[PDB]
């Protein structure tokens, strides 16, 4: 449960999504980040209100059920089986499977995951996720994340997701990352083009 | 400025009158003396400083020859050091107004011939002289001389 | 409150300054123009002095007005003893500071045993102050007390004492499990992150640094005072380079005696 | 009261400064117009010295009020630093005697060192 | 004898300054029964300090009674039964120190074994 920040890297106005991904991972290989594996994020929507089922690679035994403004469930992987057991009350709502695939770089307690958002065959955007391991309280280490994002994003540097905006000493949780991913995926689905 | 301007206008209007301080006295001394009571109840020494602080390697003395007790001064130094070899004495011409300018090394090419080793001393010394910053001291010249002797010992062997 | 004391003493000196500056204006005008070689030079000197004196009067008046904006609102034997007590206390504070900075003691020689109840009283006394630090003593192995000092949502420090004198410290992050499988303290672990291993190293230098020979209460109190300054991790920038991050590290060095943030590479 | 007396005395102080500077300028201009050859009206010249001492009287009132208030507030601070009235007198004679004891201990032993 | 009197005289000056520092700390803490206890501590410290001053004047007079060689002639620039007593006591506590090292090593090893064996039981 370290503080994370998820953002959309824009298209760059030219070239492929793969070339901009090559640019970002090249900058990361400059700064001293090392590859430590790959990562995948899956999101599907289920309807009778909409519910989302999401899977991270980082929490491989967990599945997250996101009710868009309601509460989040975290459960083990057998939750997927329950949806197949539901199957009449909650239809699968196909042509809305969405994934991000990429490599995860670690640079001194910073985890940077740069993925290509792929609705079916076509890749339609770049997701960038930066997790800061040690900090556990949102909006306190935010300036650290801002300097790291200003170091390698440069321009298009995001600012302050609304999950931070609940201004307390609230401990950040793993549900907030999947909330940010769900907001990003909805923005990319509405972006479409 | 504010709250003080008309005094400033009066006094700046009335400067260059020869009776000015008379006017100030007549207008100000009785008030103050009533309130406050009555009034109240050969060689330039920069070179001596350099020579007094030199390392005991160098043995700087004045030339018996040359003009003395006048503008510029002239020095014949020496070098004593077990590590370094005996070398030609070196002649320096320190100008008057010594700081803010650089002293001059009186060149004697003829004694720096007749050996390969003294030739290497001389070449290396002219090199470090070209490398020097401007308005250097005497001790910069003497230390480039000692470093030149050391490099010419090392380059030879 | 003390701010009214300081503002009143300030404005006292402001009135004295205003009065003396007005009298200085009129005294320098009494003497008249001096001689000063060059005629242009004497005119310049007189004009400059008069202008400076007038400006000083204006500044003093402005300062008095600013203090006005900021101001807020047998028996003699007792007051004499009160004044003499405050005088002796301040005198003794200054003389004690000057003398313990320069001691001439070279060796203790000329010509540890404590009840654990005393340790618990001392550490509870430290835990009563610093309301953001909670210290939880336990003794799993004998008389050597082990302390969990949690610190905000930032740190969990495991301090291993030995007869009321700090011996070892391990700094771990907030979420990190400091407990073993059996729920005892994990006295021997590291913290999976670069930052908290750096802070363990700095804490070991802190316990090597704050060493009085005999009295250990000042040692533990000063160590907790230094440790309290780490609550502004991830928020304080370095006081040498300005930035937050050098090689992906926050400024992990809170300097002793002036608790300022530095990256340890910036010493 | 001392804060409010201070607020009373501030604009009077600015008024006295204004009158003092203007009257100084008037008297100086009149004396230069006599000293240099110039005509000038005699008029209501309004002497300088009264304005100067008036300014000094206002500064005395200000410093008086502020020294009083500062003594009062420092007094209250050390009084709070240190419920039947005989209990008050008991702890007061206790404090006076204790401070006397510290003072005589220091004096007697600093004299016991030499002389 | 006298060359230990110099050591005692140095130690007295080192103690006087430390004792004045402790006196100033006592005067720092004194807040207007523990009143009387601080009074007793202050008076006793002042008594011991006056004793130290008298002892210091004694040691000064003794060493100043008992010089033909000026200093700076004493520094080396570049260019009998008591010795046997010293060698005897040196050999004696050489053996004593080696036996103390063996005792200390066995205690260290026993402590390490106890901690290892008790650490593994959980
Ligand atoms: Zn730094």
């Amino acid at each position: 449960m370290g503080v994370t920040c998820v953002s959309q890297m824009p298209v760059a106005e030219g070239k492929s999504v793969q070339q901009t991904v090559e640019l970002l991972t090249r900058k990361l290989e400059m700064l001293g980040a090392e590859k430590q594996g790959t990562f995948c994020v899956d999101c599907e929507t289920y309807h009778t209100k909409l519910m989302y089922v999401m899977h991270n690679s980082e929490y491989p035994l967990s599945c997250f059920a996101l009710f868009e403004n309601g509460p989040c469930l975290i459960a083990d992987t057998n939750f997927d089986v329950l949806m197949v057991k539901l199957k009449g009350f909650f239809q699968s709502a196909k042509a809305s499977k969405i994934e991000t695939r990429g490599t995860r770089y670690q640079y001194c307690d910073f985890l940077v995951k740069v993925g290509t958002v792929t609705m079916g065959p076509s890749a339609r955007g770049i997701s960038v996720e930066v997790e800061y391991g040690p900090c556990v309280v949102a909006s306190d280490c935010w300036s650290l994340l801002l300097e790291f994002l200003q170091s390698f994003l440069g321009s298009h540097t995001p600012g302050a997701p609304a999950v931070f905006g609940n201004r307390h000493d609230a401990v950040y949780g793993p549900a907030d990352t999947m909330v940010q991913y769900m907001e990003l995926f909805n923005k990319i689905r509405k972006q479409q083009q | 400025q504010y709250l003080c301007q008309p005094l400033l206008d009066a006094v700046l209007a009335n400067i260059r009158s020869p009776v000015f301080n008379h006017s100030l006295y007549r207008t100000f001394v009785p008030a103050m003396t009533a309130i406050h009571g009555p009034p109240i109840t050969s060689i330039p020494s920069v070179l001596q400083g350099e020579v007094a602080r030199l390392d005991p390697k160098f043995l700087v003395n004045l030339d018996p020859s040359h003009c003395s007790n006048n503008g510029t001064v002239h020095l014949i130094c020496k070098l004593d050091d077990k590590d370094l070899p005996s070398v030609p004495p070196l002649e320096l011409s320190v100008p008057a107004d010594y700081p803010a300018q650089s002293p001059l090394w009186i060149d004697r090419q003829w004694q720096y011939d007749a050996n390969p080793f003294l030739q290497s001393v001389h070449r290396c010394m002219t090199s470090r002289l070209l490398q020097l910053p401007d308005k250097h001291s005497v001790t910069a010249l003497l230390n480039t001389w000692a470093q030149s002797v050391h490099q010419a010992c090392l380059s030879a062997a | 409150v003390s701010v009214n004391l300081e503002a009143f003493s300030q404005a006292i000196s402001a009135i004295q300054a205003l009065r003396s500056s007005v009298s200085r204006v009129f005294d320098c005008l009494k003497d008249g123009m001096r001689n000063k070689e060059t005629l242009e030079g004497r005119e310049k000197a007189f004009i400059a002095h008069f202008q400076d004196n007038l400006h000083s009067v204006n500044r003093d008046l402005n300062e008095l007005e600013r203090l006005s904006n900021l101001v807020g609102k047998l028996y003699s034997q007792l007051l004499q003893a009160y004044k003499w007590s405050n005088k002796l206390q301040y005198h003794a504070g200054l003389a004690s500071g000057l003398l313990n900075q320069q001691s001439l003691k070279r060796s203790a020689n000329q010509m540890l045993v404590l009840p654990p109840q005393y340790v618990d009283d001392v550490i509870s006394r430290i835990d009563r102050m610093f309301p953001e630090m909670s210290i939880h003593l336990s003794r799993p192995n004998g008389t050597s007390a082990m302390l969990l000092v949690t610190l905000g949502k930032v740190l969990k420090v495991i301090v291993v004492m030995r007869s009321l004198f700090i011996d070892r410290t391990i700094v771990k992050g907030y979420n990190e499990n400091v407990y073993t499988e059996d729920g005892k303290l994990d006295i021997w672990s590291k913290s999976n992150y670069q930052v908290f291993q750096k802070v363990t190293d700095h804490a070991t230098t802190a316990l090597l640094h704050y060493q009085l020979p005999q009295m250990p209460d000042v040692v533990v109190r000063s160590f907790m005072t230094w440790l309290r300054s780490y609550i502004k991790l991830f928020q304080a920038p370095c006081q040498r380079c300005g930035k937050f991050l050098q090689d992906g590290l926050p400024p992990t060095w809170r300097d002793f005696r002036t608790l300022e943030a530095f990256h340890d590479t910036c010493r | 009261d001392p804060v409010q007396r201070y607020k009373m005395l501030i604009p009077q102080l600015k008024e006295s400064l204004q009158t003092l500077m203007k009257v100084a300028a008037q008297n100086l201009i009149q004396n230069t117009n006599i000293d240099n050859g110039q005509k000038s009206s005699d008029g209501p010249i309004q002497r300088f010295d009264k304005c100067l001492e008036e300014f000094y009287a206002l500064c005395d009132q200000l410093e008086l009020c502020l020294r009083l208030a500062h003594e009062c507030l420092s007094q209250s601070c050390d009084s709070a630093k240190h419920l039947p009235y005989p209990q008050y007198l008991a702890v007061i004679k206790a404090q006076i005697s204790c401070a006397k004891d510290i003072h005589t201990a220091l004096l007697d032993c600093a004299n016991k060192v030499t002389g | 004898n006298t060359a230990s009197l110099c050591r005692i005289g140095q130690e007295t000056v080192q103690d006087i300054v430390y004792r004045t520092m402790e006196i100033f700390q006592l005067l720092r803490n004194m807040q207007l029964g523990t009143y009387q206890d601080r009074l007793t501590k202050l008076q006793d410290n002042l008594r011991q300090l006056s004793v130290l001053f008298r002892k210091l004047r004694l040691v000064y007079d003794k060493c100043n009674e008992n010089d033909p060689i000026p200093v700076e002639q004493l520094i080396p620039y570049v260019e009998s039964e008591e010795r046997r007593e010293i060698a005897e006591v040196n050999k004696k506590l050489k053996q004593k120190n080696q036996q103390l090292k063996q005792i200390m090593d066995q205690l260290r090893n026993l402590i390490w074994d106890i901690n290892a064996m008790l650490a593994m039981r959980n």
